[PDB]
């Protein structure tokens, strides 16, 4: 349903997030994919877009972070039971998010990394669905 | 052995101003010359910018070509030397709404006998459909202090602080805070004076 804007509005936390982000896309050599913008909301309301992004930071934790939790220290440990506390706060839909899913199981390993390289999109995405 | 010709190849952005910028790297070499490409990310073709073919500056505007809020992008660089050798170097990944800097705001300081009104300017950004930062970030607000230290803050324009001692000198800070996106500007400051009171017996 919704999340507190006081939870979006602390800079280290957000930074570390957006630096984690950051040095994953930094092994992302794949330019011509973007898992999370544009197509995900589409035949979505604004209204059931925090719900959305929900199913999708539970599919990210679940099957992107877990399987990654080795890479990219130290920001990883910090910024994982950040997200995980919102996941905690959250506690046609699934037609969109099944397709990021099949786009991540097609570019194997390598769209796990680019899922974590998006984490800044997914995060704002959140932020302003949610608040 | 790309590091050895480009350098520090970054886009520097203000206010969503995007400047791609280089340097050259330490194996050469005078004779050199750069042709600058651009692509939107999650997009296939990259794109040739026109004006920015073999120059020997080691920069780029591409503000125009980076101005969707919706997208994130890349550009890179091939270097060519006179001799043939060559190499080309791509930027990380730009996002303008996450990457761009915010300016100190214009502002507005006037003096009355007793308090400074000031008035904080919206900022106009090259983004066209031209968006104001205030039009772009949906939770910028303004944070003033009065070092006499007052503060006042708040999305609104115009701001006064009341109180003060008349014909005195005082220093505005004003910023600009972008909570959500962990922006802020540097501050804007205006060393003013309160007018004179002339009230007499």
């Amino acid at each position: 349903a919704r999340l507190d804007k006081s939870n979006f509005q602390q800079p280290y936390i957000t930074n570390r997030t957006f630096m984690l982000a950051k040095e994953a896309s930094l092994a992302d050599n794949n330019t011509d994919v973007r898992l999370i913008g544009e197509k995900l909301f589409h035949g979505v309301s604004m209204s059931e877009r925090c719900y959305l992004m929900k199913q999708v930071l539970n599919f990210t934790l679940e099957e992107v972070l877990f399987p990654q939790s080795d890479r990219f220290q130290p920001y990883m440990q910090e910024v994982v039971p950040f997200l995980a506390r919102l996941s905690n706060r959250l506690s046609h839909i699934q037609r969109n998010v099944q397709k990021l899913k099949d786009t991540v199981k097609k570019l194997g390993e390598s769209g796990e990394i680019k899922a974590i390289g998006e984490l800044d999109l997914l995060f704002m995405s959140l932020r302003n669905a949610c608040i | 052995d790309p590091s050895d010709l480009l350098q520090h190849v970054k886009f520097q952005s203000s206010n969503f101003e995007n400047i791609l910028t280089w340097d050259s790297g330490p194996e050469g070499t005078p004779d050199t010359v750069y042709s600058i490409e651009y692509k939107t990310y999650g997009e296939r073709d990259w794109v040739a910018k026109k004006g920015c073919q073999r120059i020997t500056r080691k920069s780029c505007n591409l503000t125009v070509e980076t101005g969707n809020l919706t997208e994130l992008y890349y550009a890179r660089v091939t270097a060519v030397s006179a001799g043939g050798r060559s190499a080309t170097k791509m930027t990380d990944r730009f996002s303008s709404l996450q990457h761009t800097t915010l300016k100190p705001p214009d502002v507005t300081c006037i003096s009355k006998v007793r308090s400074i009104q000031m008035i904080v300017h919206p900022t106009p950004t090259p983004i066209r459909a031209r968006l104001t930062l205030e039009d772009i970030f949906h939770d910028l607000f303004y944070h003033l202090e009065l070092q006499v230290q007052m503060h006042l803050g708040g999305k609104q324009r115009e701001y006064e602080f009341f109180g003060l001692t008349p014909d005195t000198e005082f220093l505005g800070t004003i910023m600009i805070l972008v909570p959500t996106w962990a922006k802020e500007s540097a501050p804007y400051m205006c060393r003013v004076k309160t007018l004179p009171d002339r009230t007499w017996t």
